[PDB]
């Protein structure tokens, strides 16, 4: 009771918080806020774990294997994190999106995310100026379509890793202990 | 194994995310210094961390300390080149100037009423065309940008897999 | 006296911290910060209380008690934020507003809450009607864009007198218990 | 000395800098950020100056009754000045700018503080559509612009209406520690 | 030795760290996150210092007066970081620039900084919307040119203050800390 409340909890509580940052949008920019101030905390516990858990050397503890699997966790949370971000900031005139991640991430997988609630004289130069003014404002609207692209698929890949992700935190979860509580 | 599972192991975790920084994006909301200024930040907590282990004689420094200083360094210089990318990327040609060297390294290798409405569409037309100008050059310094992310992250993956695997391989032999 | 001063007013002062991030309004980009260095203040807390409580381990005391409450109630108030958050930068898209958001928090709770908030021609005219259209194009995504962040706006103004009740009534609650 | 050295001259530098938020522009957005920095060091200081002195409970000591009372001031200057982004960035969808505040704050104030053929028509119809939206946009902005220079005039007379306030409170309490 | 690599060397590391503010821009709104990223390191490195050396109250130790030179001088680089911030941000409408402040910092200093390169019907509604729109762009780009000639004052600020912390950087060290040095 003693170890459970005073070292198990906290490090639940922020499993799930670093588990949570997925279900914010990258249009607010605040992703790298969150993840990195996750990241800070997670450090600081890996300190205070150390300062708690016992020093000895024969075997590795319980604790000690769940901190790492804890450990690794945030990890790949963040890095996949940094990953969308840049997917969605991806320059078109220096990359072409695959033609398989348009069909994969666009068309088909927004379709099965079901509990979801996701979108599935002076007068010629007059003139001439105008269409000008018109045909440049057509070409901005274009530019504008393929970044909005670029955005749809980011959000998309957001709905579909917090799905994702939320498995990975539970299957992860009871494999580390189900065994030890057994034993017990 | 005592000293690899409790302090070599979290350590090396730790430091191996100062990689991640090439893969942000070099433009305002990109956040390398943010996140590259907190990793330093744990590296320091593990400074500390360490002298709470080695002996206290003072005559030299021990090999687990200089190692220490190798990968905070290492990660300061990183985080020094997200913010030049930051300042190369938000150049703008009034501020400073785009070399032609730079564009090939990069660019390269990598009634009245009538007269007065006419007279006003030829304006609203001449004022778009100059705001365009100006928003072009801005994004030829937004390209650079991101060709010098592709060439640093091929560079910094290189030289932290090879300085680590060297100096930690030393010590098990 | 000495634990009141030592203990409870750096405490008083954290807690009025967390309810302060739920004032700040969605546009300044700030409601992270707030909330998650409230949440750093509050774990400092518990290593503040770490050398003063006993060692043993049969039960917890009642002043650990009371920080994991006020641990908790902090937490709560960022998750809460990042809800708040989430919904205001919501478009069409991403997310289709549903009928009953609309009713509950736009029509229903801001009275009950006190809110209450020649060829050449032809192509020239061409260009120009390109441009008002291009125009109003914009308009209407943001005027749906704005439902949305006003959505969030009246969540994040009833989240904030909730959590002041809630704060001010169990901390006074703890606090007699414990100087009887 | 060693308490001058040590313990006084670190933390009153440290709480000096929050005043600097004030002369800290609010369309700079980093009022919080630097502000709740300030309190993270201040309870830093705190945590120092308990582990100094003995438990006792005969009184506060004289150096603990400053810290009490200068903590205090400082985490309401953070206090203002989210208050003051909260009152810059409202507008005329959500409060109301009243005749009081006017007069207040834009007349008085910034006074006293010397303060500085049917395709032809539709594309006559589209040029006249984007001068009716630019119209609109100009009386909105000019009133988003009211709000503004409210602010602005905020920060000037925040400015000379703190820092002085600082100064002769420290001035005093110190005065008559140094006669002690 | 000893001494060297366990204190001076990250002191010489968040030193060097303090003066790069300055040459960061302030278009990337980081400026102020910087600057007190780099503060709060130094604080939390008093805790070092307090951990390491000896607890004498007899006399100031030689890093303890170090160590309030560096204080003092992150706290001078981070006011002026706040005030060219502020001072880029002014806007026409409420401060008029003075006239000396015009003849000193956008005539005369810039001239003499030779190292930076920094440089030194319904026809007449149709024609009445058409004079409405071109009138609006020349108000547009007078407002921003004011607020162009206050962004101007605060880049030219940020380059010779760059230059003026390098060398007060340098100067105090050295005086500081080779003094001592040789003796040992």
């Amino acid at each position: 009771l003693y170890f459970v409340v005073n070292v198990i909890i906290p490090c639940l509580l922020f499993s799930f918080l670093t588990g949570l940052v997925f279900y914010l949008p990258t249009d607010s920019g605040e992703k790298m806020t969150l993840s990195i101030s996750v990241l800070l905390s997670l450090t600081v516990f890996l300190l205070v774990i150390v300062e708690l858990i016992p020093s000895t050397s024969s075997a590795v503890p319980l604790i000690g294997k769940y901190m790492l699997f804890t450990m690794i966790f945030v990890i790949s949370s963040i890095i996949i994190t940094v990953v969308v971000i840049n997917t969605h900031h991806r320059s078109p005139s220096t990359h072409t999106m695959p033609q398989w991640v348009r069909k994969i991430f666009i068309d088909t997988i927004p379709n099965v995310m079901f509990f979801s609630t996701m979108k599935r004289p002076d007068v010629k130069s007059a003139i001439e100026g105008v269409k000008y003014i018109a045909e440049h404002m057509k070409s901005d609207e274009e530019s504008s379509n393929a970044a909005e692209e670029w955005k749809y698929v980011a959000m998309v890949i957001d709905h579909i890793l917090l799905c994702v992700f939320m498995l990975i935190c539970i299957i992860g979860t009871v494999s580390v202990f189900a065994g030890r509580l057994i034993e017990l | 194994l005592f000293y690899i599972i409790n302090i070599i192991a979290p350590c090396v975790l730790i430091s191996s995310l100062v990689v991640l920084v090439y893969f942000l994006p070099a433009q305002a909301g990109g956040q390398k210094c943010t996140l590259s200024i907190s990793v330093l930040l744990a590296q320091t907590i593990f400074l500390f961390l360490i002298a709470q282990k080695v002996p206290e004689t003072s005559l030299n420094v021990p090999l687990i300390g200089k190692y220490l200083i190798f990968v905070m360094f290492v990660s300061m210089l990183i985080v020094m080149n997200c913010v030049i990318v930051l300042n190369v990327s938000l150049r703008t040609p009034n501020t400073h100037s785009l070399s032609e060297k730079i564009k090939h390294l990069f660019l390269g290798f990598l009634a009245p009423e009538i007269k007065s409405c006419v007279e006003a569409c030829n304006f609203i037309a001449k004022s778009t065309k100059e705001q365009n100008d100006s928003g072009s050059e801005n994004e030829n310094w937004v390209l650079i940008g991101k060709v010098i992310d592709k060439a640093c992250f091929w560079i910094a993956l290189l030289l932290f897999s090879i300085g680590t695997l060297a100096i930690f391989l030393t010590g098990h032999f | 006296l000495f634990y009141i001063v030592y203990t409870i007013i750096p405490c008083i002062l954290i807690s009025i911290l967390a309810i302060l991030v739920f004032y700040l309004p969605p546009d300044a980009g700030e409601k992270m910060s707030l909330s998650i260095s409230a949440l750093l203040a509050v774990t400092v807390f518990l290593l503040l209380l770490a050398d003063k409580v006993p060692e043993t381990s049969l039960s917890v005391p009642i002043i650990i008690r009371y920080l994991m409450f006020i641990m908790i109630l902090v937490a709560f108030s960022v998750i809460l934020s990042v809800v708040v958050l989430n919904l205001h930068h919501r478009s069409p898209n991403t997310h289709t507003m549903p009928n009953w958001i609309r009713q509950i928090f736009i029509e229903t709770l801001p009275p009950f809450l006190w809110i209450q908030r020649p060829q050449d021609l032809k192509e020239a005219v061409e260009a120009i009607k390109y441009i008002a259209e291009q125009l109003e194009s914009a308009s209407e995504f943001d005027d749906l864009k704005k439902d949305w962040q006003y959505v969030a706006m009246v969540a994040d103004r009833l989240f904030l007198y909730v959590f002041f009740v809630i704060c001010s009534i169990g901390t006074f609650s703890i606090f007699l218990d414990a100087s009887h | 000395l060693f308490y001058v050295i040590n313990f006084i001259t670190p933390c009153v530098l440290i709480s000096f800098l929050a005043s600097l938020a004030f002369y800290l522009p609010a369309e700079s957005g980093e009022k919080m950020s630097t502000a709740i920095s300030v309190l993270l060091a201040q309870a830093v200081f705190l945590l120092l100056t308990s582990q100094r002195l003995p438990e006792t409970a005969l009184a506060v000591p004289l150096i603990g009754k400053y810290l009490m009372f200068i903590m205090s001031l400082v985490t309401g200057v953070i206090v203002n000045c989210g208050i003051v982004l909260n009152f810059h960035f409202r507008t005329p969808s959500t409060h109301v700018l009243s005749t009081r505040v006017k007069q207040i704050f834009l007349e008085k104030l910034p006074r006293i503080l010397h303060m500085s053929h049917d395709e032809i028509k539709s594309g006559i119809d589209s040029t006249n559509y984007i001068v009716k939206q630019i119209k609109e946009k100009n009386a909105y902005d000019e009133e988003v612009g009211n709000w503004n220079l409210v602010g602005q005039t905020i920060d000037r007379l925040s400015m000379f209406i703190i820092t002085p306030v600082m100064v002769l409170g420290t001035i005093f309490i110190f005065v008559m520690g140094n006669f002690n």
